[PDB]
């Protein structure tokens, strides 16, 4: 899935 | 599984000089720039140092820089400070959204052979009065780190009756110290007269030996 | 912008240990949090996070060993699955972004997995151009112990050591400091032992 982490 | 490869495990070099740091993941990072590189001491958490692979954190110095090719990393750290005595970790996350470490870089900075100041310590009145008996060993501020220090009571070797605990690198004066723990009963203790240190140290020009007579 | 860890401390072997990550002005439903964890003398081991969107993920080897869940808009879990002795180790919680440099940890909270029980320090004193004095901190558990001198005011040429595991179970450790010889008459030495663990707080008269 899309980055949960910034 | 997912593997960030750091080397070297450790390293030296001197005040001024250069060390430069590798870290190679399995697999591209997230985005292709989700690399940070981080300076860690004992007592304290991480400090970030680079984000995004090559950006410099504020308020760390320039010296500092960071660099890659998508799947291997590198730090230089130029103009070495005696503060840059820690570890260095790089820091990674990865497309699964699953983050991990490179197992580290522990870098000592070299500098010129300090001598330890050694000092002897009988147990104390209190400690006796409880019925045990630690005579303490102190190595303080010497470099390099390497120095052999064995017990002598009534000039008899003692062995597995001693433990050895160091400090790290200070980031100041860049030196080690050293404490040797000699446990007894006061029995034993009541026993003997004689109680020395012997300390072999690149420092000293020959082995240098503080002693102490049991009740004096 | 800070982090804090707490729950930490003496666990027994196989008893469930959850750690709560408190922050304050962290937006969790906008940044993600990360579990992160030290065991003495080791690297870091990455555990999981709680991410941006709710996702949870986890370290191949650290899934079904922990669980994290976020219990309120301020706080992170980690449950610790029935704790084992390699995962005694110093647990910290961070706001650890990759892009950014509003970078934050907490300053970590030291677990210990092990059947011994708490026990208090002895503290013994280690007494005297330059003199060397100290602090004997003698069989105490769990780590660790705090060694201030003078409450605070002598800090220069202090070593305190790193605690070593003694046969007996227990730990100990000495703090030593530097002074000026014309100084041992002149001037009062106390190291004031903080054992946390044990609610323990001890101040100690180191004298000539």
């Amino acid at each position: 899935g899309d980055l949960e982490s910034d | 599984d997912i593997v960030m490869t750091q080397t070297p495990s450790s390293t030296s070099a001197a005040v001024g000089g250069t060390v430069t740091i590798t870290c190679q993941a399995s697999q591209s990072v997230a985005n292709n720039n989700y690399l940070k590189w981080y300076q860690q001491k004992r007592g304290q958490p991480p400090k970030q140092l680079i984000y995004s692979v090559s950006t410099l954190a504020s308020g760390v110095p320039s010296r500092f820089k960071g660099s890659g090719s998508g799947t291997q990393f590198t730090l230089t750290i130029s103009d070495l400070e005696a503060d840059d005595a820690a570890t260095y970790y790089c820091s990674g996350y990865f497309n699964n959204n699953i983050g991990a470490f490179g197992g580290g870089t522990k870098l000592e900075i070299k500098r010129t052979v300090a001598a330890p100041s050694v000092f002897i310590f009988p147990p104390s009145d209190e400690q006796l009065k409880s019925g045990t008996a630690s005579v303490v060993c102190l190595l303080n501020n010497f470099y390099p780190r390497e120095a052999k220090v064995q017990w002598k009571v009534d000039n008899a070797l003692q062995s597995g009756n001693s433990q050895e605990s160091v400090t790290e690198q200070d980031s100041k004066d860049s030196t080690y110290s050293l404490s040797s723990t000699l446990t007894l009963s006061k029995a034993d203790y009541e026993k003997h007269k004689v109680y020395a240190c012997e300390v072999t140290h690149q420092g000293l020009s020959s082995p240098v030996t503080k002693s102490f007579n049991r009740g004096e | 912008q800070s982090v804090e860890e707490s729950g930490g401390g003496l666990v027994t072997p196989g008893t469930p240990l959850t750690l709560t990550c408190t922050v304050s002005g962290i937006d969790l439903s906008r940044y993600a949090m990360s579990w992160v964890r030290q065991a003495p003398g080791k690297g870091l081991e990455w555990i999981g996070i709680f991410g941006s969107l709710g996702g949870i993920f986890y370290a191949s080897w650290a899934k079904g060993r922990f669980t994290i869940s976020k219990t309120s808009p301020t706080t992170v879990d980690l449950k610790i699955t029935s704790p084992t002795t390699e995962d005694t180790a110093t647990y910290f919680c961070a706001r650890m972004p990759y892009t950014t440099d509003r970078d934050f940890w907490g300053p970590g909270t030291l677990v210990t997995v092990s059947s011994a029980s708490t026990k208090g320090p002895s503290v013994f004193p280690l007494a005297p151009g330059t003199a060397a004095l100290g602090c004997l901190v003698k069989d105490y558990f769990p780590e660790p112990v705090t060694v201030s001198w003078n409450s605070g005011a002598l800090t220069s040429g202090v070593h305190t050591f790193p605690a070593v595991l003694q046969s007996s179970g227990l730990y100990s450790l000495s703090s030593v400091v530097t002074v000026p010889s014309s100084s041992l008459g002149t001037q009062t030495y106390i190291c004031n032992v903080n054992h946390k663990p044990s609610n323990t707080k001890v101040d100690k008269k180191v004298e000539p």
